[PDB]
C-alpha cells in the first residue's frame, strides 16, 4: 500500500 | 559523482549444449541510471532482449536485469556489451561456460 | 520470520525531453509486486506478482492516485533541488526514494523508512525514532527545518506504524504459498587448472529465495581463508537468486579446502 507523498522540500 | 557498472554475465539454469535456457546479464552498482546493455550472439546484438523494472538498493545503487530466451550449443560464443558514462567506449564481457 | 515491504522510486529529469521519467516498484522482501512507470502505456499502478490480482479495481483506482502524486512532489522536488544546489535546468537529475516497514514474525511493526537522495547522494532521512530527521548537506538542512516546524514526520509516521504494517500482514496471507516460502541453495561444485602448477575451484548455490548467503571459505578446517573471489547475489530471473565463491589452491590441495554454505532453507549449513 503506497504512501501519501504530498509535501515537497519547500513546503 | 560517478559509480561504473558491476557487469555479470550468467545462464537462470545450469547450462548444457541444445537444451533451452535464459542468458542474464546483471548490472548494478551504477550511477546516472541511464545505461546501455546489448547481449551478444557471436558479435552480433540479440534484438529480442527484455529487462527488469529500475530499481536500487538501500545504498541508492541502481541494479537491472536483462534477459533473453535461448537454447545454448558448443558452436555459438554469448557475451554482454555494456556502456555508461563513466565508460569511453563498450566494455563486453564473455559469457564463460562455468 | 521478519519480513518488510519497500518501494523504490527514481525521478530522473529529461531537460527539453519533456517531464521527468518516474518508475515505482514495490517488494515484499525480495519479490517485486507492483509497478509504475510515467512511460508506459497503462498509466496505472500495475501487478507484478499473481497475489496482488486479487485485489479489487478499488485498490488499483487508489494506488494508481497516490503514485502519480508520488511523482508530482518529485517533478517539484527536482526544480527545487536545482535551486539549493544552484544547478541549471540544461542537466539531467536524478531523484529516488526510499519508504517501508520491517515487521517480526508476528507480523507486528519494527522499523519504518522513509528517504531521499538526489543525484545517488543522500539528502534527507527519516531518524530511526521516526520523529526527527537527518540532513546530510547544508541544503537538505532547509528542507528538515521546515518539516521539523510543521510536524511532518506524523503524517509519515500514522502510514509506517499503521497503513504500511496493516498492509505488509494482509499481503503476507494472501500469498502465503510463495511468500512464506524458503526455496534452498541447490549446491554444485566445479574444479579447473590456473596454470598445471595452480588450479581454482568454486561452490555454487543456484535455486533459493531468500537472497540471503554465506559463500565462506575453510583451508585446513582453519576459518582462515579470506583470499576468497566472491561475486554479488544475482537474480536467476525465475523469482530466485543465485552466487559463486572461487578459491585458488595449491595444487594437490584440492581436498585439503572446505566451503560451508548458510541459509534458511538448511536446518544445518552445508559443508563441501
Amino acid at each position: 500500500t503506497y504512501q501519501w507523498i504530498i509535501r515537497n522540500w519547500e513546503t | 559523482i560517478q559509480r561504473t557498472p558491476k557487469i555479470q554475465v550468467y545462464s537462470r539454469h545450469p547450462a548444457e549444449n541444445g537444451k533451452s535456457n535464459f542468458l542474464n546479464c546483471y548490472v548494478s552498482g551504477f550511477h546516472p541510471s541511464d545505461i546501455e546493455v546489448d547481449l551478444l550472439k557471436n558479435g552480433e546484438r540479440i534484438e529480442k532482449v527484455e529487462h527488469s523494472d529500475l530499481s536500487f538498493s538501500k545504498d541508492w545503487s541502481f541494479y537491472l536485469l536483462y534477459y533473453t530466451e535461448f537454447t545454448p550449443t558448443e558452436k555459438d560464443e554469448y557475451a554482454c556489451r555494456v556502456n555508461h558514462v563513466t565508460l569511453s567506449q563498450p566494455k563486453i564481457v564473455k559469457w564463460d561456460r562455468d | 520470520g521478519s519480513h518488510s515491504m519497500r518501494y523504490f522510486s527514481t525521478s530522473v529529469s529529461r531537460p527539453g525531453r519533456g517531464e521527468p521519467r518516474f518508475i515505482a516498484v514495490g517488494y515484499v522482501d525480495d519479490t517485486q509486486f507492483v509497478r509504475f512507470d510515467s512511460d508506459a502505456a497503462s498509466q496505472r499502478m500495475e501487478p507484478r506478482a499473481p497475489w496482488i490480482e486479487q485485489e479489487g479495481p478499488e485498490y488499483w483506482d487508489e494506488e494508481t492516485g497516490k503514485v502519480k502524486a508520488h511523482s508530482q512532489t518529485d517533478r517539484e522536488n527536482l526544480r527545487i533541488a536545482l535551486r539549493y544546489y544552484n544547478q541549471s535546468e540544461a542537466g539531467s537529475h536524478t531523484l529516488q526514494m526510499m519508504f517501508g516497514c520491517d515487521v517480526g514474525s508476528d507480523g507486528r511493526f519494527l522499523r519504518g523508512y522513509h528517504q531521499y537522495a538526489y543525484d545517488g547522494k543522500d539528502y534527507i532521512a527519516l531518524k530511526e525514532d521516526l520523529r526527527s530527521w537527518t540532513a546530510a548537506d547544508m541544503a537538505a538542512q532547509i528542507t528538515k527545518r521546515k518539516w521539523e516546524a510543521a510536524h511532518v514526520a506524523e503524517q509519515q509516521r500514522a502510514y509506517l506504524e499503521g497503513t504500511c504494517v496493516d498492509g505488509l500482514r494482509r499481503y503476507l496471507e494472501n500469498g502465503k504459498e510463495t511468500l512464506q516460502r524458503t526455496d534452498p541453495p541447490k549446491t554444485h561444485m566445479t574444479h579447473h587448472p590456473i596454470s598445471d602448477h595452480e588450479a581454482t575451484l568454486r561452490c555454487w548455490a543456484l535455486g533459493f529465495y531468500p537472497a540471503e548467503i554465506t559463500l565462506t571459505w575453510q583451508r585446513d578446517g582453519e576459518d582462515q581463508t579470506q583470499d576468497t573471489e566472491l561475486v554479488e547475489t544475482r537474480p536467476a530471473g525465475d523469482g530466485t537468486f543465485q552466487k559463486w565463491a572461487a578459491v585458488v589452491v595449491p595444487s594437490g590441495e584440492e581436498q585439503r579446502y572446505t566451503c560451508h554454505v548458510q541459509h534458511e532453507g538448511l536446518p544445518k549449513p552445508l559443508t563441501l
